[PDB]
RNA sequence: GCCUGACAGAAAACUUCUUAAAGGGACACAUUUCAAAAGAAAAAGGAAGCAUUCAGCAAUAACAGGUCUGUGAUGCCCUUAGACAUCUUGGGCCGCACGCGCGCUACAAUGGAGUUACUAGAGAGUCCGAGAUUGAAAUAGUUAAGGAAAACUCAAAAGAACGUACAUGACAGGGAUAAAUGAUUGGAAUUAUUUGUUUUGAACGAGGAAUUCCUUGUAAUAUCGAGUCAUUAACUCGAGAUGAAUACGUCC
């Protein structure tokens, strides 16, 4: 039909289905404690998350 | 001084050829190296039995201990190729051979947590 | 008493008490360590002050950390602490200050660590200091 | 020695390593078949067949260097000059069927599907 | 669009009894709760912002209406 | 040094005398060649390290040998078994005495004939006899602890076939028209 | 009664690092902020 | 291995069984609807005839005496190469008789 | 003088 | 019919009954930010000028599950309210 | 309870080592010399004396430096139902006549190969990290407590010790290239994802002009964890293991 074959190809794996929570950029994301923020982002929100520039 | 209580007050190394007719030879003993990073099979015919008296001596210093954690005892390096030298476990039937072998002989046991020594086996090494 | 040894990582905890001069480490003689090379060099604490003071005290040391020569090195450090603590807590300071100035008159790290650790890798080098090739052309 | 010449100075287990088609370890596993000292210096009947009949001398199919043969024949039959003769059948099968490999061969170019654009740098 | 003939009304009943209806952006998945693709809700009622009937509000790859 | 070697050895020339540690105070008479002192801190704090230490460490050089102090001894402390045997003699005193004959006395710089300083005659002939022993030690059956043995016992007395008394030789002659 | 928090037995704290690149983009050199932040774990037992 | 004439009457079944690893493999999975879709034309072409030629992008299909004359056609990267299949090319993958690319030049 | 498994010197 | 299987939950990882307690503060720390920059659109003519998550146990309290809001005294101290009157002028 | 002080199974207290809170602790003060002074240098003590060491933030002003291929941040232009929107199948960014950069591995006897005991630090775990049992030659296939973790998992190799072995030999250093066959992950492995066994056994004999990094647990040497991840590190971010030399100087 119309939209029978529509987005019929599964993806599961994940490069294209995970995605950034807010940028949704589809490169670098950090899965790292579940974040699932890529980069660029993740940067801007860290101090609000609680990640502090340390040594 | 010097005062002797158990078997660590000497050498593995000599012990262990010092320890070295129940321990039946299999059909791989010939065509089998101790491991997969290894590229050469154990060259002295003799080898099991410098390799069952370490497994022993394993059992008796870490009491809770499983095949696998021997496997990773005798492991080595993977120098194969151009990339740089990663661990790999050491091969498993060659290994679980001489404990099931030594369950036989009464020296080794079938604890829940893997393999302990016996009474006899522990009497057995120290004479 | 409880003394110990420290290096970079590696630590000798030792118990100093009465003894027939037994010396053993993680249940094993002093005279078969690992690093055979390194048997001289951990029994150096008894030779320098004689036998006859180590002749009635017992030692049990155990190492949890470091490597094989950062060990050695703290086995020593236990051995001259624990001799310099006994002679402190039971015998008079007279006898154990003389003991202490032929110890750090030959080595002081025998009887205080070294301060020295690892330093930290840092973004854009392999190593603490040095640094990724620059390819200008 | 299988159509070959060897090295006398050497042990056996490390001379026979001349033939074509045993090595390193297939060497060691033949000294220890026909009881021969490893030891013993190279400087002879019974290599010469287990190295061609190794199936019944006590040898397992996974020490093998030509498994599941085509043309009938499951042993190995390439401990000998066969080595190269065996290898360039297949070759030239692919060729006849003008399979991808086949194709590649052909052109010299890298079989496996590698980087050739920088590694490789056999002028030409 | 040419979305369920039924399903209209239901889709329009949550946000007549809550106020507030939350689709996802990912047009991919089902919705968790009507059980139809996201594409559908976000769809039909993108033309209801322009009737005035809510908001279109967008939060981190989130829609919103009231 | 290793309860076998004495230290009651001396130094001919008085130059290097007062800057090498041989037997002045109790700290220079180590059981080892290893000693984890910070000799690299402050000027000048190279000197109060055992002549033996220092030469052993010049003994891990190349890349694949680096950071490997006990291999290194290894090769020094069943070398000089080999020097007592070749001499009949203290090794520490063969090594003494091979250090001030094989010492440059006159380099030139980007030229003009200088002298050297004590301490960098002492740390230029550390560095010249361990490369003949690295070198000829090199794709050779002979081990290094008798490559490295020969070499001391020949630039010990007077040898021109040592590695090390062709170079401090090769610098004074070239020095020598370099006045 | 055990109380964690990003501000007794005292458990060792478990430092949770994180480090990303600075820029957006790949271009100007490369700078990595060192983020982390530690917790903080307390037992209480009677 | 064997005889064509005792090779193209067994089941392929049995057939898979002397395969390569991978071929082996691939056959022990479920067969996929496409590759189904495939062996259907191809007998039913087969039995109406030099075969029609078939064309699909089915490159993965596994080498099997179901199609052992008849003529397919393969999707490189914009057009069908048609290949006549022989037994010398057996379970070999299909794809591996298109080229998806110029040479050298 | 000494028999290790490095060297053999006598 | 769509050929969709596929289905992104609608809910928040706080809501996990067992949870690590590295993802814990994590989890939490990321709601922090969405529910920050959802009244962001919302309270533009308003000034939310922040929000405070704190929880009494098993209800959680959102200040400006249910709502409060508190009118800051220092409206000049606040930056962000500040910013959209920049904005609005 | 077992054995010639060790080991195994339940217990009762202590905090030096372990963990982590608070405070203490060095300020170059104390001496000597040099500079009315800011200050400089040696030695002793001290756990720690170059700002004690390494790090994060880091001003005024600027580039017409990179990103609108990160975004529901956006201006302006352009395409807008036969589309540059969207989706499906296949191919590619992996293609080689060559040149350049970042790196990995070797050119060995301070070594390779064979056996043994070893010694860490720092990370990560919800169907996820995976102990234990077995069949096997290894990759891996069948059954599986514990753990939302100082709890269970998660474990060292460089090096050393053991032998009448290897002995200057492109050799057993080197492991590219390929020929066979066996599985793992995946809807799918062909242009090999990864990988096991046997065989094939190449350049490389310490590298020309140039050029990079480095002053103390630093360089260097070998390894481990994580990022990426259905499967794939020779990359990056970190951690410990061993521990060189040369300087305490000048604008060439």
């Amino acid at each position: 039909g119309s939209y029978s074959i529509y987005n019929a190809h599964p993806r599961n794996y994940g490069n294209g289905s995970r995605t950034c929570r807010k940028c949704g950029a589809r490169k670098g994301l950090i899965r790292k404690y579940g974040l699932d923020l890529c980069r660029r982002c993740f940067r801007e929100k860290a101090v609000e998350i609680g990640f502090q520039k340390l040594d | 001084m010097h005062h002797f209580s158990n078997i660590k007050d000497v050498v593995a190394i000599d012990f262990i050829k010092a320890y070295a007719g129940k321990l039946e030879i299999p059909e791989w003993v010939d065509t089998v190296k101790t491991g997969m990073c290894k590229e050469l099979a154990p060259l002295n015919p003799d080898w099991i039995y410098i390799r069952a008296a370490a497994i022993a001596r394993k059992v008796y210093l870490n009491n809770g201990i499983g095949v696998m954690a021997l496997r990773r005892a005798y492991g080595d390096q993977y120098n194969k190729h151009y990339n740089p030298s990663h661990r790999t476990l050491g091969s498993g039937k060659v290994n679980r051979y001489i404990l099931q072998q030594l369950e036989k002989m009464g020296i080794v046991a079938k604890i829940q947590s893997g393999r302990s020594l016996t009474k006899e086996g522990r009497k057995d090494m120290d004479k | 008493v409880q003394v110990f040894g420290k290096k970079k990582t590696a630590i000798a905890v030792c118990l100093c008490k009465e003894g027939k001069g037994m010396i053993r480490v993680n249940g094993v003689p002093l005279d078969l360590i690992n690093p055979p090379v390194l048997r001289i060099k951990v029994f150096e604490p008894l030779f320098i002050v004689g036998k006859e003071n180590y002749a009635k005290l017992d030692l049990k040391i155990r190492v949890t950390g470091g490597g094989q020569v950062a060990q050695a090195y703290a086995i020593r450090q236990a051995i001259a602490k624990a001799l310099i603590a006994y002679n402190q807590k039971f015998v008079d300071e007279t006898t154990k200050n003389e003991l202490k100035a032929k110890f750090l008159e030959y080595d002081r790290t025998l009887l205080v660590a070294d301060p020295r650790r690892c330093e930290a890798k840092k973004f854009g080098g392999p190593g603490a200091r040095a640094k990724y090739q620059k390819s200008y052309r | 020695v299988c159509n070959t010449n060897l090295d006398g100075r050497r042990k056996v287990p490390y001379a026979l390593t001349g033939i074509k088609g045993c090595g390193r370890r297939y060497a060691y596993l033949v000294c220890k078949r026909a009881g021969i000292d490893v030891n013993k210096r190279a400087g002879i009947e019974k290599i010469v067949d287990i190295l061609n009949n190794p199936l019944n001398y006590k040898i397992p199919v996974w020490f093998l260097n030509r498994q599941k043969d085509n043309k009938d024949g499951k042993d190995s039959q390439l401990i000998a000059n066969a080595v190269e003769t065996r290898l360039r059948e297949d070759i030239e099968a692919l060729k006849k069927m003008r399979a991808h490999r086949g194709l590649r061969h052909y052109w010299g170019l890298r079989v496996r599907g590698q980087h050739t654009k920088t590694t490789g740098r056999r002028g030409r | 669009m040419r979305i369920a003939t039924k399903d209209i009304i239901a889709i329009y009943k949550q946000l007549f009894n809550d106020g507030c209806i939350v689709c996802h952006k990912d047009f991919v998945c089902l919705h968790p709760v009507f059980g139809i693709p996201n594409l559908q809700v976000f769809m039909l009622m993108k033309g209801l912002a322009t009737k005035k009937c809510v908001k279109e509000t967008c939060n981190w790859r989130c829609l919103y209406w009231t | 040094l290793f309860n076998k070697w004495s230290y009651d050895v001396t130094v001919s020339d008085i130059s290097l005398k007062e800057l090498l540690a041989i037997n002045s105070k109790l700290k220079y008479q180590v059981f080892l060649p290893h000693t984890a002192g910070r000799y690299q801190i402050k000027p000048f704090r190279k000197i109060q390290c055992p002549i033996v230490e220092r030469l052993v460490c010049c003994m891990m050089q190349h890349g694949k040998n680096s950071g490997k102090k006990l291999l290194a001894m290894r090769v020094v402390e069943e070398s000089f078994e080999i020097i007592h045997l070749l001499t009949e003699k203290n090794p520490i005193q063969v090594l003494v005495d091979a250090i001030i004959n094989a010492s440059p006395r006159e380099d030139s710089t980007r030229r003009q004939a200088v002298d050297v300083s004590p301490l960098r005659r002492i740390n230029q002939a550390l560095y010249l006899m361990t490369m003949g022993c690295r070198s000829a030690a090199f794709r050779n059956s002979k081990t290094l602890a008798e490559c490295l043995a020969d070499e001391i016992v020949n630039a010990s007395k007077s040898n021109t076939a040592s590695f090390a008394i062709k170079k401090k030789e090769d610098m004074e002659r070239v020095a020598k028209s370099n006045r | 009664i055990t109380i964690t928090s990003t501000k007794p037995v005292r458990i060792p704290t478990k430092t949770l690092r994180i480090t990303t690149r600075k820029t957006p983009c790949g271009e100007g050199s490369k700078t990595w902020d060192h983020y982390q932040m530690r917790i903080y774990k307390r037992v209480l037992s009677m | 291995g064997k005889s064509l004439e005792e090779i193209t009457a067994m089941p392929e079944a049995d057939f898979v069984k002397m395969l390569d690893a991978r071929a082996r493999r691939s056959y022990r999975r479920s067969p996929k609807l496409k590759h189904e879709r495939l062996v259907k034309k191809l007998l039913k072409i087969k039995k109406a005839t030099k075969p029609k030629l078939v064309k699909t992008h089915c490159r993965d299909k596994i080498i099997l005496p179901n199609m052992i004359g008849s003529v397919i056609g393969v999707y490189n990267g914009k057009s069908f190469t048609t290949v006549e299949i022989k037994p010398e090319m057996l379970g070999h993958y299909l794809g591996e008789f298109s080229i998806t690319y110029k040479p050298v030049t | 003088v000494k028999v290790d498994n490095h060297i053999w010197i006598y | 019919m769509f050929c969709l299987t596929k289905t992104k939950a609608l809910n928040v990882d706080v809501l996990k009954t067992n949870i690590s307690r590295k993802h814990k503060f994590v989890a939490d720390g990321v709601f922090y930010a969405e529910l920050n920059e959802l009244l962001q659109r919302e309270l533009s003519a308003d000034g939310y000028s922040g929000v405070e998550v704190r929880k009494n146990g098993s209800k959680f309290q959102i200040i400006i599950i249910e709502l409060y809001v508190e009118k800051v005294l220092a409206r000049g101290l606040c930056p962000v309210s500040q910013a959209e009157s920049i904005k609005y002028k």
